């Protein structure tokens, strides 16, 4: 994004962090117990690199919340606050 | 002897320093009987010549204390391989008077290294210092304090745990610092009447208490030149009613702030500001808003701890320019008497444009140090701007010092103090990571002043101008359909300069005619031009101008409803 | 021995010199009755040759100090462990005979460490020298003046308080400074009735006192090669009246000028202009503004504190080139006797193109140093056209000299003496940064010279030039229906050539005559053209062009009436 993501650079997708990123995944694995996640925004812009075999290439796609996970976002986000029983949560977020 | 009197400025870290060694000093017993570590030392830094020596001088005197003084180049200049015996000795010699100070004026020449560390002597000088600094066996009650230009200059060693654990910056004197360094620094001279000390403390901003010091005796100076040796009569010493015959003038002062040269204006400074609600006539939704993400987490943070949500601590004010959002931070600073840092567009393209975002970590730090503080980010659109805006660079909005600022917030928000504003009159193109949450998230919008809120503005601008009652003040704010505060400020100079220019040259013509037809009788009939007029206003309006064009007004107007809050739920009601 | 009469260049910095020392050495016994703290050091700084050794010794001569010179690589030459011992000797002597004056010439070698600080030994001098400074108990009246090229090369320590806290910048001498020191420097030679020594001064732009002497030595060994050399009567000792025979001519005063390479001609130069308002033909509002702007805050300073209107100390010339805007700068400087330092495009161009904007800092320092000053920024807008103008850079108006020079504007003001000139040709793509309150925000346009003022301008130009009277200049003015300044300086320089040549020309063909076919008695007929006729200025004016187009000026007009008061307020009238 910060080398554009329309037109960009002149350059193609590769960068300098990626590649460093790209290096030490391909020179990793060795440990055993290290487990790369990534979390993006944009995958049409993502380096394609970054998702051949031995890399992140188990793309897993997180969906809009539901309506019993809205329920839940809530119930969490409200766990602290005091919340009077009246207000009813399951109405609210099938609202939304 | 010295003591708190002494030691001027008023600027509350006399305080924090008292309250940190009252009682490993003031109650040294008490640490017996009870299982405490007290501030093995203590580490003042700051511009140079703001008293750090006198501070700790008088809180050796006031906690009775045996101050020692280890001068860094005294031991410096000694010959190398004696010099830690120096050292050695000037801490057994304190640990011999316990609870004795022991204080270390320019600590950045004995421990410089930063681990650059050039030269062979200065190492063994500053491990070995290292050894004894650390080799204090919490017996006795010696407090070791140094002096330091900034903090990052000393070896970071210094700066660990039980070396130098707690740090103090005691930073430049503010104007009521300032006016009580000048009520200090002038107690024997006998001042005048006339000098008030008040006006000169104002005019006084970038001075130290060195710099007070050294303009009241240029004001001195003066004095002693302008009379007293007209006559020439002098002696061995100097007749004691002769001399105090005379009193300094508000112009000998004036000259002397003329010829002052203050060492460190560009110093950041970190005061509380003047500027009051009253200032601003309105924006009542907006002060009310600011009032509550400000005040409120600290005034009621019970209330905010009992519901479980934590308050946001980052605003961002959209707006034309000249509409007092500057003010407006500056007022919300006052009211809760928070600490104000002010980062100018400029320093932020200087950053750019030096590839220095370092400094960022710094200006944080700063705040952070300051609390409670309200860290005000002024017209933070500027590297935009200054990359294009329209097209600007191939990349995005992202750029290294704003990465910098976002990095900084999110490391922030421990310190539960500083608070971050920011101002932008080209909301479009800011970056979108500016307003995600944990950051500048609150968006408020400043518009152009109303009717009322033009008439507090031009009262504001005209509070001390000498203003004729029969000026109407009300009726110009109403004829003034949308005029920003920059312009009605423009107005108002305008007019105080029609207003000079007019007296000044009636005054120059009324002494010609004295001196081209010497009247018989003298009899001066005064100023012919007393106050503002009717006529000054008048042809001031004639150029009066709005600034801020109805097509950028527009472009805010459409950002403001581009954080539209939806267009079907306005009738939410819970089903019962 | 050496006095203020030796003391030439009039640069006045020895006066404040003076009222420094004065009654700390001149009235010693007063300080002993009053509680007071006089002058430590005082860091003497400027160009080398300048006197500055030579002002020292006259203040210890006229005020009767006793007078020590401690020279920088005498101690420093000495061996290393009894140099220090040689340091500590000269302050002990110096303490004996108080009062006493301790010089040290050349400081940036005992202490040139700039926190780079090479090598060990030379740590060791710079600290004990730092501790013997700091260690002057205030008994007797030693004053340390010291001596270096610039404030900064020396260590900063010792720029600190109680070091020396107080600089003076001798600088380069002036052309009034120039004579001066030229008739210091002679005054046994005997000169010439022919030499006046005024010319030469003012032809003698970029040398310093040191360079004066050098070439009145030039000058003096010239006029004994040309005589006295031919006779070859030769002794011992050379007879006084034989000697005394020579007078120095004005042909070897201008060979040794020729032969000068002054020490230093790029030093930037700190000068009071003597252009008048009489070489600008008219801009009478334009003349009446400036003055306003500029000398009626000083002048009746305290007539502005009544209304409590702050003046601005920023005015931004725009307007076609060769108008006259550089030259009304130095007029308005010079109305109110006030140095001035011009920047122009090449020296920000140059600091734009190194990446070094820090000198924009060592600029406002040397401006703010020498006060009463007027620091002009001359073609403000070559960044710009070196980045475009019509599509430029990717990136806004922001560049980094700009912003620096912002920065320094913004932290400026409190100097009260500092006022900043801005002209530009090209206002559209000027930085609108530059023009927003606190900055340049007086705008000011120059249009093309009128009738009147093209003949005030041609009159300036021809001054110097022998014109003939039958020449009718209004007419040619009035001819020159939008010739600029610089096409009128075009015209007449190109009609003083053509006048040049027809001279020379004829002259060498008359010389023929008298060689081809020697004429029995000599009767020169002198000059046959002594001054410019009606002829060489017609034949000038065949090639007179206008550099100025009207569309420039058009553009130039938009701008003037793109800063319009508006078209509704203009019939303002207060409700009565
Ligand atoms: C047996 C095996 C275990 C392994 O590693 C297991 C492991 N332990 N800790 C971790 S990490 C921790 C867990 C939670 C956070 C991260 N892991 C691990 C490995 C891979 C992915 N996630 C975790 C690798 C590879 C193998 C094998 C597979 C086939 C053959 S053959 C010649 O074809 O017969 C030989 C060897
Ligand atoms: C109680 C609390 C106070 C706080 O800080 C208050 C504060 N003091 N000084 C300042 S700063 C100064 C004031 C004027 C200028 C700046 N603040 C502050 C904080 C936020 C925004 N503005 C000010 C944070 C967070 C909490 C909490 C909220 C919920 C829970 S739970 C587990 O859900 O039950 C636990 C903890
Ligand atoms: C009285 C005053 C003088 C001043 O400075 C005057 C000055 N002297 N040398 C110079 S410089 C030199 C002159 C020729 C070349 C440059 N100046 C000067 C200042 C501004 C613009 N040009 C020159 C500033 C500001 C003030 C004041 C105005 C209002 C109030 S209140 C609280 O509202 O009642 C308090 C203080
Ligand atoms: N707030 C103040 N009250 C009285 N004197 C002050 C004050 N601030 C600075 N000074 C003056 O500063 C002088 C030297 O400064 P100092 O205390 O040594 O600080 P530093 O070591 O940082 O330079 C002192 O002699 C004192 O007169
Ligand atoms: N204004 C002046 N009047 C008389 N001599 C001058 C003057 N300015 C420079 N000089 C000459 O400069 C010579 C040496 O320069 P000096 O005084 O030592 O300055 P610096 O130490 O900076 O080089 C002196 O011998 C003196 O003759």
């Amino acid at each position: 994004k910060a080398r554009g993501g329309n037109i960009g650079d002149g350059g193609g997708a590769a960068d300098r962090v990626i590649n460093q990123i790209l290096t030490e995944m391909d020179g990793m694995s060795t440990k055993k117990n290290v487990f790369i996640i990534g979390a993006t925004n944009r995958p049409d812009i993502i380096d394609p690199a970054i998702l051949r075999p031995g890399r992140l290439d188990q793309l897993i796609y997180i969906p809009l919340p539901d309506e019993k996970s809205r329920v839940a976002i809530l119930k969490a986000n409200l766990r602290k606050s005091p919340v009077a029983k009246d207000v009813d949560l399951e109405f609210l977020a099938k609202m939304t | 002897e010295v003591g708190y009197d002494d030691i001027g400025g008023c600027r509350k870290q006399l305080a924090q320093i008292k309250e940190m060694v009252e009682l490993p000093l003031r109650h040294p017993a008490l640490f017996k009987a009870i299982g405490v570590k007290p501030p093995r030392g203590i580490l003042l830094y700051g511009p140079p010549g703001t008293g750090k020596t006198l501070i700790a001088r008088a809180v050796a005197n006031e906690t009775g204390a045996f101050f020692f003084l280890i001068n860094g180049p005294e031991i410096m200049s000694k010959l190398a391989g004696e010099s830690e015996s120096n050292l050695r000795k000037a801490f057994e010699e304190a640990e011999k008077n316990a609870p004795a100070i022991i204080f270390i004026d320019e600590l950045d020449a004995i421990a410089p290294k930063r681990e650059k560390t050039h030269g062979e002597v200065e190492r063994r000088i500053v491990s070995q210092l290292l050894t004894l600094m650390d080799g204090l066996k919490q017996r006795a009650h010696v407090i070791v304090m140094a002096a330091t230009n900034r903090p990052n200059s000393i070896d970071p060693a210094l700066r660990r745990f039980g070396r130098f654990d707690r740090e103090v910056d005691i930073g430049i004197p503010d104007a009521t610092g300032r006016l009580e360094i000048l009520q200090i620094h002038t107690k024997n001279m006998k001042l005048a009447d006339d000098v008030d000390l008040e006006q000169v403390a104002n005019e006084t901003h970038g001075h130290v208490g060195a710099d007070l010091a050294a303009l009241c005796s240029e004001a001195a100076l003066q004095a002693i030149r302008k009379k007293m040796d007209l006559i020439d009569l002098e002696d061995e010493t100097i007749d004691a009613e002769v001399m105090n015959s005379l009193a300094v003038t508000m112009d000998d002062f004036r000259w002397a702030l003329s010829q002052s040269n203050p060492s460190a204006l560009r110093e950041t400074v970190v005061e509380v500001p003047q500027v009051t609600w009253e200032d601003i006539g309105g924006l009542e939704d907006v002060k009310r808003e600011l009032q509550e993400l400000v005040q409120y987490p600290v005034e009621h943070p019970d209330k905010f701890l009992k519901f479980g949500m934590t308050p946001s601590k980052g605003v961002l004010f959209y707006g034309p320019p000249g509409c007092g959002k500057t003010l407006l931070a500056k007022a919300i600073a006052n009211e809760c008497q928070a600490n104000f840092i002010s980062i100018k567009g400029p320093e932020l393209l200087t950053m750019w444009f030096g590839e220095s975002e370092a400094n960022v970590r710094e200006i944080f730090d700063k705040a952070r140090q300051a609390a409670p503080c309200v860290l005000f980010f002024d017209e933070l659109d500027s590297i935009a701007k200054a990359r294009g805006g329209n097209i600007g660079d191939g990349g995005g909005a992202a750029d290294r010092v704003i990465n910098q600022i976002l990095t900084e917030m999110d490391g922030m928000s421990t310190k539960k103090n500083v608070f971050i504003i920011g101002a932008t009159n080209r909301p479009d193109i800011i970056d979108p990571a500016i307003l995600r949450p944990g950051r500048l998230d609150q968006l408020i919008y400043i518009p152009l002043p109303d009717e009322k809120s033009r008439v507090a503005i031009l009262k504001a601008n005209l509070r001390k101008s000498p203003v004729a009652k029969d000026v109407d003040l009300e009726f110009l704010a109403k004829m003034t359909n949308g005029f920003s505060g920059a312009d009605l400020t423009e107005i108002c100079q305008r007019a105080c300069k029609l207003a000079i220019r007019e007296s000044i040259e009636s005054e120059i013509r009324r002494e010609r005619e004295r001196q081209t037809n010497p009247s018989a009788m003298e009899v001066e009939e005064d100023d012919p031009v007393p106050e503002i007029r009717r006529d000054h206003f008048e042809e001031a309006m004639r150029f009066a101008r709005r600034s801020v064009s109805d097509n950028d007004i527009r472009k805010y107007e459409m950002f403001a409803q581009t954080l539209q809050q939806s267009r079907g739920f306005g009738s939410f009601r819970f089903p019962s």
